[PDB]
């Protein structure tokens, strides 16, 4: 594979 | 690797847009967060030297590092703040120019082959600026 997604980190 | 500016430069040269590439380098940078100042400085210098099509990926790395660093400390959030305005300005201009390149190449072909006259080619060029 997937391209990076910037929502992927778990930080809320 | 141990942290060094040379090791970071080599890792940044290989940074791709895959989730895995961004995540792996982000994890290494967080593991060496004591060197946040040098990390951010090298990041910023390499962003500017990078090919326009790799520049967004640098901002993705920043995203990953900054977000994932929150649970450890405010060092990266603070260090990045000094460079992110320049980074965004730079990537905005470059990604714009980069995305227009195929259009410019087409106009250059049109000029070389006299598909239209120079005056009209200049009008087309101006319409993209």
């Amino acid at each position: 594979s997937p391209s990076y997604s910037p929502t992927s980190p778990s930080y809320s | 690797s141990s942290f060094s500016e040379s090791a970071l430069e080599k890792k940044l040269s290989e940074l791709s847009n895959s989730q895995h590439s961004v995540q792996t380098l982000s994890l290494w940078l967080i593991h060496h967060r004591k060197h946040a100042g040098p990390i951010v400085s090298v990041w910023h210098r390499e962003l500017r030297k990078a090919k326009s099509n790799r520049k967004l990926t640098f901002l993705y790395l920043a995203n990953d590092v900054i977000q994932n660093s929150k649970r450890k400390g405010p060092e990266f959030t603070r260090e990045f703040e000094s460079v992110l305005v320049d980074a965004f300005s730079h990537v905005a201009r470059e990604a714009d120019e980069g995305c227009k390149k195929p259009l410019e190449r087409l106009l250059n072909i049109w000029q070389e082959r006299s598909v239209y006259g120079g005056e009209f080619i200049q009008q087309l060029k101006l319409s993209m600026e």
